[PDB]
DNA sequence: CCGAGCAGCATACATTACTTGTGAGCGGATAAC
DNA sequence: GTTATCCGCTCACAATGCCACACGCGCTGCTCGG
RNA sequence: ACUGCUCUUUAACAAUUUAUCAGAUCUGUGUGGGUGGCGUGUGGC
């Protein structure tokens, strides 16, 4: 069968992502608002997570809801949360660049337990429950099997809200560099975690993201293979926002080689 | 009826009859083991087991064992032996008065 | 005023009120009738009265172990463990048992008491699962329970009809798997 | 009302059973400051 | 007394290779079933 | 027995700010696909 919140998160995000889709081919409606740094936010923002409130609502009146402009809408339970992003990239969204998507997780007594990422562009949709797996429009989701940090592909994200790591940052880029064959870099930290799940990069890092950013990636690439953790080999990467992804073979050579290179205020 | 049938049946004594010679057929009925419930096994034999104590004379022929993991373990009866009331081995002898 | 701490017994699999009732007969052949005053196994009753098991279901609050009221001392120690089939006490250190707590004794009576004053039909729906239809009218059709509902128990369901989908309210008894 | 599946059961108990030969960790007795 | 020392106590852990043959392989009263 | 006494002539609209001159392909079903695990015992060498 399929899990039951699961089909309810893939129609709610189904219909944001038309929706999205539907904001895409119109460069008038688009209607923005600078909020953070080198970014705006949208209306279609607003609309997306009012549908997406709203589907929810239909068939869960009383779940916790978790997103970046509502904060936390406290349902009259607790212990079921929806981390919802209407849009992943919303700079990408802005300059009509094709490539972002709507993400949408369910988090049971704090454990992710369904996940769904949607690429309307592409029409792409990366589903994942926790104990079944992770798919993309039917097909398994296994990441890359690379064995090594050889001629590997690293999908990363500059913290442009927070550039003070940049040149730490930098150095680690280019640590990196010295081994990895190439980069990636898509400005939608929930494709980069799909693509791991995916296989089709293998590995991904992160300074300094949000925590509703990745909650849905990151069951994608757990139950395809892949682990996750924070720059120190942790699980607090939940509270710092430092993401490190991917096959655990190419993750533990990422942290190997970065255990240097990094700060000791990432630590 | 389980218990009775599991060993008549699924014994580590009881077994399909060698019959394939009638010489066969009685040395496997008349065939004196040292194995089984309650008994040794080959593993925890010991090298001084399986010799002949010179009372087998008569009691217990030491010269049809099988050869292999279980010498003198296996034994087959002496022609004449025949049990005793308790249970032992006892074997005729000819009375022999004063002279 | 030492009161009689409830404590508790494992059994086997399935002897938990075999067990309870040989534990009487134990109480009545030693006339312990009052250190051994209170004995209870729990349960419950789930009520699907369609579609394969009939009319009722009886489960246990929690199998393998029955509850007793006893008191502590080592002749009623052994008058508990000489019954026919029970293994050993479940608490502290073997040879000297633990009581059940008074918290944990007045949640299980609360249990108790709701399991007993309502039978109720468990083996839900969860809002937002597809499943297939069993109705004469609505013969091998399947849809996602779009509502859920207990004390009605109808199931409002979409599935297409006449094309977008519709919410209807086939009843529990015309809903197929999961 | 009994036939056909099931869920967790040393059958509840005293089951049980001489040496096997060797190393190795361990707990109660022991010499010394 | 204590601190290190030592000696008997109990438990883990090994037992040649093959071949062939034979036999067997839960159950059971609770549970799903008409 | 004892509220009720015309209200006046069928819907009352969405699409909406650069940019245009409208601007290659409808073939299959050639071909394969369609006893054993463990335990124990027994013997042999
Ligand atoms: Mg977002």
């Amino acid at each position: 069968a399929m899990h039951p919140m699961l089909n309810i998160a893939v129609r709610a995000a189904r219909k944001a992502g038309n929706l999205i889709a539907k904001n895409y081919e119109t460069p008038d409606a688009v209607e923005a608002s600078q909020k953070g740094s080198n970014d705006f936010v949208t209306n279609v923002d607003k609309a997306a997570e009012a549908v997406i409130i709203d589907t929810i609502r239909k068939s869960y009146p009383q779940h916790t809801i978790i997103t970046e402009e509502s904060g936390e809408l406290e349902g009259t339970d607790q212990d079921v949360q929806w981390v919802i992003d209407p849009l992943d990239g919303t700079t990408n969204f802005i300059k009509r660049l094709p490539h972002f998507a709507v993400s949408i997780a369910v988090r049971i007594k704090g454990r992710t337990e369904v996940a769904v990422v949607y690429d309307p562009m592409r029409n792409e949709l990366f589903t994942a429950t926790r104990g079944q797996g992770a798919q993309l429009n039917g097909y398994r989701l296994r990441g890359s099997t690379a064995r090594d940090l050889d001629g590997t592909i690293l999908a990363t994200g500059f913290p442009f809200k927070a550039k003070q790591y940049a040149t730490t940052y930098i150095n680690i880029v280019g640590k990196l560099f010295n081994e990895c064959a190439d980069f990636r870099r898509t400005g939608s930290a929930a494709l980069d975690l799909a693509y791991v799940a995916a296989g089709r990069v293998d590995g991904f890092f992160e300074i300094g993201l949000r925590p509703w950013d990745f909650a849905a990636g990151e069951l994608l690439v757990r139950e395809a293979g892949g682990i996750v953790s924070d720059f120190t080999g942790g699980h607090n990467y939940m509270l710092t926002g430092n993401i490190v992804a991917g096959n655990p073979r190419v993750v533990k050579a990422m942290l190997a080689n970065m255990r240097d290179e990094l700060s000791d205020a990432l630590k | 009826s389980a218990a009775v049938k599991e060993f008549f049946g699924s014994s580590q004594l009881s077994q399909f009859m060698d019959q394939n010679n009638p010489l066969s057929e009685i040395t496997h009925k008349r065939r004196i083991s040292a194995l089984g419930p309650g008994g040794l096994t080959r593993e925890r034999a010991g090298f001084e087991v399986r010799d002949v104590h010179p009372t087998h004379y008569g009691r217990v022929c030491p010269i049809e064992t099988p050869e292999g993991p279980n010498i003198g373990l296996i034994n087959s009866l002496s022609v004449y032996a025949q049990t005793n009331e308790y249970g032992f081995l006892e074997t005729p002898y000819r009375k022999v008065t004063d002279g | 005023a030492p009161k009689k701490r409830w404590y508790v017994v494992q059994a086997f699999s399935g002897f938990e009120g075999r067990v309870a009732t040989s534990l009487r007969e134990h109480i009545k052949l030693h006339n312990m009738e009052d250190l051994f005053g209170e004995v209870m196994v729990p349960t419950e009753e789930v009520v699907e009265i369609r579609g394969g098991q009939r009319r009722k279901s009886e489960r246990k609050f929690f199998p393998g172990y029955v509850l007793v009221q006893m008191v502590m001392n080592d002749a009623s120690w052994h008058l508990v463990r000489s019954v026919p089939r029970v293994m050993g006490f479940i608490g502290g250190t073997s040879d000297r048992p633990a009581p059940i707590s008074d918290k944990e004794v007045d949640a299980i009576m609360n249990r108790l008491q709701q399991v007993g004053d309502k039978p109720r039909p468990k083996t839900l729906f969860e809002p937002g699962e597809m499943v297939r239809v069993n109705d004469g009218p609505f013969a091998d059709f399947n849809g996602v329970v779009e509502e859920v509902d207990y004390e009605k128990s109808r199931l409002k369901v979409s599935v297409s009809i006449f094309g977008r989908a519709t919410p209807v309210e086939l009843d529990f008894s015309q809903v197929e798997k999961a």
